[PDB]
């Protein structure tokens, strides 16, 4: 509900279901990556 | 159910035209040969 982030997309769960269902062990971590993939990056990557 | 409305997924509510947190509802598959087992459509017919 904050007004400084523009995309969120969630698979494994909606994310505005949350008291239902908790989440355990949510891990934060920073990497590097160039502003040429910006949208480019996802799971699962077999490329160059 | 047939409309184009803009979902309102953010807290703030936006009408008329998408903005903050507004998505459209609806996408379709993106069908390829190559593409892997499992996402490949099945046409399916319900009879009551």
């Amino acid at each position: 509900n904050s007004a400084s982030f523009s995309t969120f997309k969630c698979y494994g769960v909606s994310p505005t279901k949350l008291n239902d269902l908790c989440f355990t062990n949510v891990y934060a971590d920073s990497f590097v990556i160039r502003g040429d993939e910006v949208r480019q990056i996802a799971p699962g990557q077999t490329g160059k | 159910d047939i409309s184009t409305e803009i979902y309102q997924a953010g807290s703030t509510p936006c009408n008329g035209v998408e903005g903050f947190n507004c998505y459209f509802p609806l996408q379709s598959y993106g069908f390829q040969p190559t593409n892997g087992v499992g996402y490949q459509p099945y046409r399916v017919v319900v009879l009551s």
